[PDB]
């Protein structure tokens, strides 16, 4: 689920 | 967008609010 | 004398407990107990504790009655060995010795002992290093631990007192922060920007550290207690020996662990989770390794976005050189510092949600306080009623219905389908009238045009241009939770800051960015030449629509597309001086008030005024210019937008004298050449992806960050801030 992911640790 | 909004927030029109 | 496990190179096993009156010792037992390769315990020393007719059924009970109160792993034989018998090791901390010592059976290790450790706690340092200390440095050595490490003392452990220990790597049998650092999700939480799950590695982390996915224990105890060691002191850097002494875990995994921490330590400074904000370094305190050193990158433009990138770069250890095309730095961030005993912001003032904001960060960092806003905003019509509660009430109800219907009309529109929000609005209103024939008086219409306008102010346009689809896309992501503040001291002194020491070239305006050849070469409007390896461009959006930058090669059709369907959104603002608080009387110490529009057209005139002293004892007022009512105010000067303020203020005090004003400001970034804008908004048409196309790299060369290209938090300085660090992130990775 995108919706909860840290900004900074979803940058694959 | 929406979160600019600070003196009298409009609130309708959200998505069902999610958990964990 | 073998080990039970399957391929153990103990060709010699040693029993770590001698509890049990027969221990083995090195001799002869039943069977040897596996707990590492270099750790194991004899069948005798197992019974000891394991059977209910030794002394040490006693202890092992205690144990297993806490780690399940207090824990959801199983409370095996092996898990108290770990837990409480195997003996600590410790590094000598003479710089010329760095090995590593068992501590006898008693000792308690603890954060002092592990900081000022040396070997004999005869020349101590020279007797040869137990071979068992290389041996936790072979890849295989973790495979053919039996348990995972769990962490005793964590400073994460007051943060987590929601989760189970073992969970988040941490032992059961264990047990003054910024209210707005909430770094971990509680356990069943709504999302809220910038937090981690403290139970489960995010995406990047399973990128990095792929050897993790199959057991995340160790790495989620060091993360945890890593974060929880910045947000507990936010001023200094945070370095692998401060960690150290603060990972206290039994037996040779200690080993393991630290030599780990540095890694993970590595990778959440280069990503901008922690030794971030207004932190300053250098130059023999880089916060990354010689590794990344080796490079150059130019950005251009130096304001929020630019500085972050430049700030973040600078620290690592990164050649930056950044360039300005106006004579001071900030861009949206100017503040006006001559008013008496306040500080007013002709850009950026706001805080929109401040838990686990960076700029909260900062002010901690440099011991700001912010001025947390009230809720109350009366609703003052021309001239000098303010309106009735139910009314109030009964015109916000509608109008965010309004928005429900918007919402349920959009989800199977597509973007060939898309309408403007305002005649979406206007319609289901002219629906809703006919289908019940209901009627507002002049008034209750007038209220609703000032909501109308409130989100004109929101989106920085006319909401004929903005997309009922896609106006408030961010919200599918997690937003920043809790207080809205007045930054009073203002935004310029983050920006000082962030800006100290770098190396910033003003009044360069780039006019060429040539990405061709083996490196950079980026050329100024009057022909200065910089050359690096990479180049960041963090120029507002009007500037990419104006394509006052050659891009050579010219940028990709898809990037031209989302460039375009967003809106340089726009809105004014005016600042008065009075020589006393004209309003307190009628206002009573409430931070904003609105001003209820006479007609359609005049709605975004001054909609809502901001009381700029939260102490209540000098007198500025702000007021905000928004919609159609820009479009009316390009051709007046200064003096008679003045006066149509002071006209309206005189109408919304319409029963008692308001002083003349002493000095003011009216800003002009709609005209500023290197702006021409206040923030970005999606246009019909567009997407939020528009958002992340204009984010993506070309060929690993040319970087983009600022307002624009943060999907997640557009329009805000702290978007701004984050892109730069997003940037910084993907720059120091190559
Ligand atoms: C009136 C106003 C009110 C606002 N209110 C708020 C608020 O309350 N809260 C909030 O969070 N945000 C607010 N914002 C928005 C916030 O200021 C911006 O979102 C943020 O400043 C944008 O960051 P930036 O780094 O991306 O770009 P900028 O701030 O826009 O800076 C870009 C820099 O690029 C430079 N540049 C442009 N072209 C070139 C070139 N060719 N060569 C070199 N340099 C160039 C510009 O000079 C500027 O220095 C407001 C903005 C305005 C104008
Ligand atoms: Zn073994
Ligand atoms: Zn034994
Ligand atoms: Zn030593």
């Amino acid at each position: 689920d995108p919706h909860f992911h840290h900004f900074l640790l979803s940058q694959t | 967008a929406r979160t600019m909004q600070t003196a009298r927030k409009s609130t309708g029109g959200k998505a069902p609010r999610k958990q964990l | 004398r073998k080990c039970e496990k399957a391929g153990c190179t103990a060709t010699c096993p040693v029993c770590f407990a001698s509890a049990s009156e027969r221990c083995a010792k090195n001799g002869y037992t039943s069977r040897w107990y596996h707990l590492s390769c270099g750790e194991h315990f004899c069948n005798e020393c197992f019974d000891h504790y394991y059977r209910s007719h030794k002394d040490g059924y006693d202890k092992y009970t205690t144990w297993k009655k806490i780690w399940t109160s207090n824990g959801k792993t199983e409370p095996s034989p092996k898990a108290f060995m770990a837990d409480q018998q195997l003996p600590y090791w410790v590094q000598c901390t003479k710089p010329e010795c760095r090995k590593w010592r068992q501590l006898t059976k008693e000792i308690q290790l603890t954060p002092q002992i592990a900081k000022t450790y040396r070997c004999g706690m005869s020349d101590h340092c020279s007797l040869p290093e137990d071979l068992r200390v290389l041996e936790v440095s072979n890849h295989w050595w973790y495979s053919m631990l039996i348990l995972p490490p769990l962490l005793k003392d964590s400073v994460a452990a007051p943060l987590l007192s929601a989760y189970y220990p073992d969970c988040v790597g941490m032992s059961p049998s264990c047990t003054g922060m910024n209210r707005y650092f909430q770094p971990f999700y509680q356990p069943n939480e709504c999302g809220k920007a910038l937090c981690v799950r403290p139970d489960v590695m995010e995406l990047d982390e399973l990128y990095e550290f792929p050897e993790y996915s199959r057991d995340p224990t160790m790495y989620l105890a060091l993360r945890n207690l890593i974060l929880a060691l910045w947000y507990t002191n936010c001023k200094e850097a945070l370095t692998p020996q401060k960690c150290i002494p603060h990972i206290i875990v039994r037996g040779l995994v200690r080993i393991r662990c630290v030599q780990e921490v540095e890694r993970i330590l590595y990778f959440m400074t280069r990503k901008g989770l922690i030794n971030t904000g207004v932190l300053s370094v250098g130059a023999d305190q880089y916060l990354l390794p010689k590794d990344y050193h080796n490079k150059s990158v130019i950005i251009i433009g130096a304001g929020p976005a630019g500085l972050a990138a430049a700030r973040q770069l600078h620290n690592f250890g990164i050649k930056v050189t950044v360039l300005e095309a106006k004579d001071r730095i900030g861009g949206r961030v100017w503040d006006d510092k001559s008013f008496k005993g306040v500080t007013v912001g002709r850009g950026a003032q706001i805080v929109n949600g401040c838990i686990n904001n960076p700029v909260a960060l900062m002010c901690e960092q440099l011991g700001i306080s912010m001025h947390k806003f009230g809720e109350r905003c009366d609703l003052i019509q021309e001239g000098g009623r303010i309106t009735d509660p139910t009314i109030d009430k009964r015109m916000d109800f509608h109008f965010n219905a309004l928005l429900d219907v918007v919402s349920e009309w959009r989800k199977d529109k597509t973007q060939l389908q898309d309408v403007p929000l305002g005649e979406k609005i206007e319609e289901i209103y002219k629906a809703f009238i006919k289908e019940s024939g209901i009627q507002f008086s002049e008034l209750e219409g007038q209220v609703l045009q000032f909501h109308l306008s409130n989100l004109e102010y929101a989106c920085g346009s006319n909401l004929h241009q903005v997309s009922a689809r896609s106006w408030d896309h961010n919200e599918f992501f997690a937003q920043f939770a809790g207080d809205h503040t007045l930054l009073t001291p203002g935004y310029s002194v983050i920006i000082e800051k962030l800006a100290e020491g770098l190396d910033i070239q003003l009044k360069s305006p780039v006019q060429c960015i040539d990405y061709s050849g083996d490196e950079v070469q980026v050329t100024t409007t009057d022909g200065t030449g910089y050359s690096a390896q990479k180049v960041l461009v963090t120029v507002p959006l009007a500037l990419l629509q104006k394509g006052a930058i050659q891009f050579n090669p010219p940028l990709s059709e898809k990037k031209m597309k989302a460039i375009n369907s967003l809106g340089a959104g726009i809105i004014e603002k005016i600042a008065l001086q009075f020589p006393y608080r004209f309003w307190d009387s009628k206002v009573q110490g409430a931070d904003f008030f609105g001003h209820v529009p006479p007609s359609a057209s005049k709605r975004g005139l001054f909609a809502v005024f901001y009381d700029m002293d939260p102490q209540k004892k000098h007198s500025v007022l702000m007021s905000v210019i928004a919609g159609e009512a820009v479009a009316s105010v390009r051709t007046l000067d200064d003096k008679q937008v003045l006066q149509q303020c002071m006209a309206t203020l005189r109408e919304l005090f319409k029963e008692q004298e308001v002083p003349d004003p002493t000095k003011y400001f009216v800003t002009r970034w709609s005209t500023d050449p290197w702006i021409q804008m206040a923030y970005s908004f999606v246009k019909t048409g567009g997407s939020g992806e528009a958002y992340d196309i204009i984010a993506e790299d070309i060929q690993g060369t040319v970087f983009f960050a600022g307002e624009a290209t943060n999907r997640h938090f557009p329009q805000t300085v702290t978007g701004a801030y984050l892109s730069g660090v997003r940037e910084a992130s993907k720059i120091a990775a190559f």
